[PDB]
């Protein structure tokens, strides 16, 4: 993304496709390493009544 | 539900005809493809200056292993033997005994790291999250002797990463 | 003296030239190889350290075993290693090369590459990343630049 | 960790030590359990 | 409880489809490129 | 007890063709021994080829023996084409190892092992 | 016939590929196995196994 | 019992059946069992002199069209006197089913090949030849495939020890790899994981 | 859940290795096609059976 | 291929042997933020088989 | 007899011998050739070396995991041979050039270097101590290397009583410098008598001396089954190579009779039967290629 | 508390040093024996008894799910204090 007009535009015309909408190098786009805590739901078993496992 | 690939016939009027002709003759998709190799040419590339640079990695990622301790100086193994059950190749040779106050502790703690598959399942039987797989991952060696961990030395690593292994269990331990 | 400071200097010489142009050849025996190809990738760049991409076995300097080591397979390797040309060392990439690994206790899988062949450096990991190869294979430089032929020429 | 510290332990090393492998300080393996047999010392005495 | 999901409106478009430009000229176009060359050479 | 043949009903066309195999093996053992430059003589390898048959010779079952002779025919195969190097060749001559003691003294000397 | 009479007693030694050291000096075990004394179950003792005896373990001189 | 255990099919139940009782009213010379599992699978054991007669008439029926042979095996079972069984797996495209087909053979006595009727059985019983030494009479290029070109007995049966007979190792004396009586520097450890409880009564088998 | 998503599957017509090379070319297009099917359609719940 | 790989060092530790499903589901939860980066990715896979 | 020390196995590459040996000049081929036969039993094994590690390399797969012990060692320096015996029981000496060079005479590599490791080893408490002698050593040679070769013998003699002296003839081997010799020089014919012995043959004797308790403070004498005039023996091994580095004392070596010891103990004595030159020749000189045997007198 | 031995090698947690006349010291010379300097042992003995007012406690090794699994200590008796098995802390009533 660092790329000049000109070589920008060399590029587009050679590989005849718009490169700059898709580019195959990560920027700040993607998220964050550091993530805020999970809470993690619990299964259907997760009961105090009528959880007999003979059923 | 599916698709036909290669079914088009070639159209036979004297514009397609000449069309690919024309294609034959002068060369056209070998000019489409030196140019685009041409485009590929001046993108940056995708090379990242190791050692100075490091590829990204995951709190999950499994690397060199380490015995952890309590947060007074008291090692977290008790000799229970379930990572060496429940290794699937064998690695682990756990001995233990009472030691001086009684405690049940480990006396001989070997993994072989040229038989373990980096598999991380000891890291996930252990009950008192003793036995770690750090985030260490450049301990190559010269001597295959080297590469045959005691209790000493793993309890040494511990003692090294601890700093980032506890940040690192902090962060992915909600997910166990 | 005049002849140890002019051997020091030829042995830094030739270490430079021989630690710098290491061409490698690979045994593509399993998924460490797949591995090795992907050290090989844009990413890491083997080639950017002068370490070129799967030279031919007949003037290679570096034999990477990255796999495996089966009985069926092990004089094809001893006779791949018997026509190298020295200066020549030896990768061993993975558990399967370094001591068996997973498949240790099989009846059809050498215990080690290095009952067959001399192992310089030892990468662990299952596999071991490119990372790590990487970091083998500069390690290999390391071992490479101390090394003292001429000097001990000269005292003999 | 200029921003987030680590937490202070006192086993952590206060000094951390590279790749030792091919130095004097490489690590050696060994047996860290004690013998298990013990032998019959016979006496220093005569049986006369 | 928190969890690793996607939006409520879903993510946006990803393409799946071939796409070849189809640039260039004609084959009339190309051979009488070719062929004023060539005259224009010889005058 | 009757059971199905392999090859042989009885042990008369059993025999001849462990005749034959033994044939085969005695006419290829020089070429063997020329073609993967072995360190033996053409009678020394003769001597393995009987020793090995000899070995083999206790057994009265006609379709144990077919398959005997069945195994050994693909080991003249696997020899008489350059599928086996060097090494499985020089296999059945055990030069490295060490000479295993038979009497009762030293196998009492160096060991548990009866 | 199809089916030829073979009257001699079952042997598939030369066939099976151990070495003869491995077959005249092994003494096989058939019996079946003891409850254990620590469990009151009974699901271990159904079936006869088959074993052999203990050779000699030594100590690695490294690990 | 919806969330956590496996739903039931019962149409390709019935089905399965009504084709296994189709197939053994066809063949009664050969098939000797015909049994449906829990989770819709249709096994049919056999006599192994119809082999041929019953995988062709499964190639070639115009009710079966089993034209894929999926996969082909043996098992070892000690305790029979016949203890290798042979299983074959089919494919259906037409109807989209699944057969197996189970025989049975002994050490000695050879297996009529199938190469004839499907040709992936080539390999695959070149396979079965090389791991348990099941022979396979009229077969086309009968050899090992994947152990070792000296390699003495077969490693798949269940008297044949994990780690094998021999190891290599290269010797500088004779300068070649050479084969040595195997010696472990850790012997393999094994464990008694089984439980001295019963788990399954549905399998309870009945006493003497 | 394959079929609760929705996908082509490409078929060729000479048996040839340009036609296997294009078949699966069109299968990453459709591996493509049901990521993103994946991606909009991922509910929540826990992750093993409840069978502990 | 290196991006689909960190992919799998993100959700299981391990860059090709993830051991990750698991019978009875898979071992460990996806981590957050995975799925966006799935999609990005998968956003310009596209213009690489285009290219290819 | 310590613990550790009992032997234990069935001799294999994983088991125990009990045998602690250092093997001096183990970098050369005698040395290569015994650090083989003494590995494949599962010996402790200390190899001191001199030169770079990347020859060593080859020694490095002749044994199992923490069996072979490789450590720095100067010829000159009494601390370095200090700190590799004195934890074996068992030390041989192979330490030799066939030329002097500028740092190391024959004198330093026969005489000195001998004695230095054989008092330490006295010193140390080793119970058994093998030098590697010559055959044609002789106190009135014309040769320097046979006169300083006897001089090492005997102080080697006079300082280790108990030493076992052992004095092969002429070795042959892949790796010789006695047959490649003669193929490599394309160094004439006379009435000398020669009867060269097989490297394995060596090396047996050399293992048999260690394990018999009944060979301390004896002087065997290894010679092969033939005895061949120098001149047939040089054609021979010309015929069978299909052929139709020097010094002057090499020279005076090569034409020097093997003499005649009945005296001295031989191979025959430790249980090792002598291999003919005529089954190992064609595997010394099939490099060499791109045959009648010879007359034995 | 790391010990020395006659020899000058060093002793590690468990009591293992090699003997004086043992060949096995030979992998050690020109290298180190790598021993951990921080006794468990002697760490534990230094963190003080906890007093409490109730005739049962519990402990998790502190950290809750970063712990050991919670154990229930009894403190009836008074001659001796009572010390968690997983984690070795020990706690004493206060009556
Ligand atoms: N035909 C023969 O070979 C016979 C040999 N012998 C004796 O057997 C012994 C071994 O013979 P061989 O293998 O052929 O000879 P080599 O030259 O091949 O080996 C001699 C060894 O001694 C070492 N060495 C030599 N000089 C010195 C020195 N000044 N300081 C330290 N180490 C030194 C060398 O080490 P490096 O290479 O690392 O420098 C080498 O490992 C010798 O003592 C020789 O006299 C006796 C009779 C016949
Ligand atoms: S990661 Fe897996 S193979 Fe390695 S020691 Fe742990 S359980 Fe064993
Ligand atoms: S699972 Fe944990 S507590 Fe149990 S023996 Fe292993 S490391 Fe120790
Ligand atoms: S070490 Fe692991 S990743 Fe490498 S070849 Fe062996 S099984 Fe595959
Ligand atoms: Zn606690």
């Amino acid at each position: 993304a660092s790329a000049t007009r000109l070589i920008q535009g060399l590029r587009n015309w050679a590989s005849g496709r718009d490169l700059q909408a898709k580019l195959q190098l990560r920027y700040q786009e993607i998220s964050k390493r550091t993530q805020p805590p999970p809470k993690l739901p619990v299964g259907p078993s997760h009961r105090l009544s009528n959880n007999y496992y003979c059923a | 539900t599916y698709k036909y690939v290669n079914l088009r016939e070639p159209s036979m009027d004297m514009k397609s005809v000449t069309d690919r002709a024309a294609q034959t003759l002068l060369w056209t998709e070998l000019i489409r493809g030196l140019g685009m190799t041409l485009s590929y040419l001046f993108r940056e590339p995708a090379t990242i200056n190791y050692p100075f640079e490091k590829g990204p990695l995951s709190p999950r990622f499994r690397g060199e292993h380490a015995l952890r301790r309590y947060p007074s100086g008291e090692e977290r193994c008790i000799a229970c033997k379930l990572c060496e059950a429940v290794c699937p190749a064998q690695a682990i040779t756990i001995e233990a005994e009472p030691r001086a106050d009684g405690s049940r502790r480990t006396t001989r703690y070997d993994i072989d790291m040229t038989k373990c598959i980096y598999c991380g399942f000891c890291q996930e039987a252990c009950p008192v999250d003793a036995i770690v797989e750090g985030p260490n991952f450049e301990f190559s060696t010269e001597t295959h002797e080297e590469l045959l961990y005691n209790k000493e030395k793993l309890l040494n690593n511990g003692d090294k990463w601890e700093a980032e292994i506890a940040a690192n269990i902090q962060a992915d331990y909600l997910y166990r | 003296s005049r002849g140890e400071y002019v051997v020091a200097k030829l042995d830094d010489l030739i270490n430079w030239a021989r630690r710098s142009s290491l061409w490698p050849m690979t045994f593509g025996l399993a998924c460490c190889a797949v591995e090795m190809m992907h050290m090989a990738a844009p990413r890491y760049d083997m080639d950017r350290f002068g370490v070129v991409f799967r030279a031919s076995p007949r003037q290679s300097d570096v034999m990477i075993v990255a796999g495996t080591l089966t009985n069926k397979m092990a004089p094809a390797l001893r006779k791949v290693y018997d026509q190298m040309p020295e200066p020549r060392y030896v990768v061993s990439m993975g558990s399967c090369a370094n001591g068996g690994g997973y498949y240790h206790y099989s009846y059809s899988v050498v215990r080690g590459c290095d009952r067959i062949v001399p192992v310089d450096i030892y990468v662990p990991g299952c596999p071991p990343t490119a990372e790590a190869l990487l970091y083998g294979i500069l390690q290999l430089q390391k071992k490479i630049k101390r090394e003292k032929r001429l000097r001990i020429w000269y005292r003999r | 960790p200029t921003v987030k510290p680590p937490t202070a332990r006192k086993f952590i090393w206060t000094n951390h030590k590279f790749n030792l492998s091919g130095t004097p300080q490489q690590y050696v393996p060994y047996s860290t359990t004690r013998k298990k047999i013990q032998e019959w010392v016979p006496p220093s005495t005569p049986y006369k | 409880v928190k969890q690793d999901m996607p939006p409520v409106g879903g993510y946006g478009p990803i393409d799946y489809k071939r796409n070849l430009p189809r640039r260039g000229l004609s084959g009339y176009s190309m051979f009488a490129v070719g062929i004023g060359a060539l005259l224009f050479g010889y005058w | 007890t009757s059971v199905k043949p392999i090859f042989s009903r009885d042990m008369n066309e059993a025999k001849r063709r462990v005749r034959e195999l033994y044939r085969a093996w005695y006419r290829e053992v020089p070429n063997t021994v020329h073609l993967f430059q072995l360190d033996i003589s053409v009678k020394q390898g003769r001597d393995k080829v009987r020793e090995m048959f000899k070995k083999n010779a206790h057994v009265t079952d006609p379709r144990v023996v077919d398959l005997l002779v069945i195994k050994g025919k693909m080991e003249l195969e696997e020899t008489i084409n350059v599928w086996k190097q060097r090494t499985h060749v020089m296999r059945f001559f055990h030069e490295t190892e060490a000479p295993r003691p038979k009497d009762f003294l030293s196998k009492f000397y160096v060991g548990h092992d009866p | 016939t199809q089916l030829i009479t073979v009257d001699e007693k079952l042997d598939i030694t030369t066939l099976t590929g151990v070495p003869e050291e491995h077959i005249k000096t092994r003494k096989a075990r058939i019996f079946v196995p003891a409850r254990n004394n620590m469990q009151s179950g009974v699901n271990n003792t159904k079936k006869w196994k088959m074993e052999f005896d203990t050779r000699e373990r030594w100590e690695n001189p490294l690990m | 019992t919806r969330p956590t255990v496996r739903p039931r099919n019962d149409v390709a139940h019935k089905q399965l059946s009504a084709f296994g009782e189709y197939v053994a009213e066809i063949l009664p010379k050969y098939v000797q069992q015909v049994q449906v599992s829990c989770f819709s699978e249709l096994e049919i054991c056999i006599h192994p002199d119809g082999v041929i007669p019953v995988l062709t008439f499964l190639r070639d029926h115009s009710n079966a069209q089993f034209k894929s042979l999926a996969d082909l095996t043996a098992v070892d079972i000690p305790t029979r006197q016949n203890r290798f069984e042979i299983v074959y797996n089919l494919l259906s495209l037409r109807f989209n089913s699944r057969i197996r087909v189970k025989t049975y053979t002994d050490e000695l006595t050879p297996v009529e090949s199938s190469v004839s009727v499907y040709k992936a059985a080539n390999w695959y019983e070149r396979e079965i030849w090389d791991m348990f030494g099941v022979f396979f009479a009229n077969h086309p290029d009968l050899r090992r495939i994947l152990t070792d070109y000296g390699f003495e007995g077969h490693p798949f049966r269940k008297d044949f020890p994990l780690s094998g007979y021999v190891e290599l190792r290269y010797d500088d004396e004779v300068k070649r790899v050479v084969a040595e009586p195997v010696e472990l520097a850790q012997e393999f450890r094994k464990f008694d994981l089984n439980s001295p409880w019963e788990a399954f009564p549905a399998y309870r088998q009945p006493p003497e | 859940v394959y079929d609760q998503v929705e996908f082509d599957v490409p078929i060729g017509s000479r048996g040839d290795c340009y036609d296997r090379y294009l078949c699966r070319v069109e299968e990453m297009r459709q591996s493509i096609r049901i990521i993103s099917q994946c991606l909009n359609k991922m509910p929540p719940g826990e992750i093993k059976v409840d069978d502990a | 291929r290196e991006k689909m790989f960190e992919f799998y060092e993100r959700v299981s530790g391990a860059r090709m042997h993830a051991a990750y499903v698991r019978p009875g589901g898979v071992h460990q939860d996806l981590p957050l933020g995975l799925m966006d980066d799935i999609y990005e990715f998968s956003k310009n896979f596209s213009l690489r088989i285009d290219e290819l | 007899l310590h613990h550790a020390v009992i032997p234990h196995g069935k001799g294999g590459r994983s088991s125990v011998s009990g045998i602690v040996a250092t093997v001096f000049g183990a970098t050369g081929f005698l040395g290569r050739y015994l650090v083989n036969h003494l590995g494949r039993m599962g010996s402790q094994v200390i190899v001191p070396y001199r030169c770079e590690p990347y020859d060593t390399m080859h020694l490095r797969p002749m044994g199992d995991l923490g069996q072979i012990i490789f450590m720095d060692w100067n010829g000159r320096d009494k601390d370095s041979i200090r700190r590799a015996v004195e934890h074996s029981n068992v030390v041989i000496n192979l330490v030799g050039r066939e030329w002097e060079t500028k740092n190391f005479d024959f004198e330093d590599v026969f005489v000195k270097i001998p004695q230095a490791i054989a008092q330490v080893s006295k010193e140390a408490g080793v119970e058994k101590f093998i030098h590697i002698s010559h055959l044609n050593a002789d106190i009135k040679s014309s040769s320097k290397y046979l006169r300083n070769k006897a001089v090492g013998e005997k102080e080697v003699r006079e300082t280790f009583p108990e030493a076992t002296i052992i004095k092969p003839a002429d070795i042959f081997g892949r790796e010789d410098r006695f047959l490649n010799y003669f193929a490599n020089i394309r160094s004439l014919g006379k009435k000398t008598v020669k009867q060269p012995v097989y490297i394995v043959d060596v090396t047996k004797g050399i293992i048999n001396a260690i394990k018999d308790p009944d060979a301390r403070g004896k002087t065997f004498a290894f010679v092969g089954p033939n005895r061949y005039l120098l001149f047939d023996l040089v054609q021979y091994v010309f015929a069978v190579a299909h052929r139709p580095w020097t010094t002057r004392d090499k020279v005076e070596r090569i034409h020097t009779t093997d003499r005649t010891l009945p005296h001295l103990p031989g191979l025959e004595d430790l249980g090792v039967q002598a291999t003919p030159l005529e089954l190992k020749a064609i595997e010394v000189l099939r490099r060499h290629r791109t045959v009648q045997p010879a007359k034995t007198v | 508390g790391v010990r020395t031995s006659p020899t000058g090698e060093k002793v590690t947690h468990t009591g293992q040093v090699y003997d004086d006349e043992d060949y096995r010291r030979v992998r050690f010379v020109g290298r180190q024996k790598e021993v951990n300097e921080n006794f468990a042992i002697d760490l534990i003995a230094e963190q003080p008894v906890s007093q409490v007012g109730s005739r049962v406690i519990s402990c998790d090794g502190g950290g809750g799910a970063l712990g050991h699994p919670r154990v229930y200590i009894n403190l009836d008796k008074e001659t001796k204090t009572g010390t968690c098995g997983y984690c070795g802390l020990q706690f004493r009533q206060q009556h």
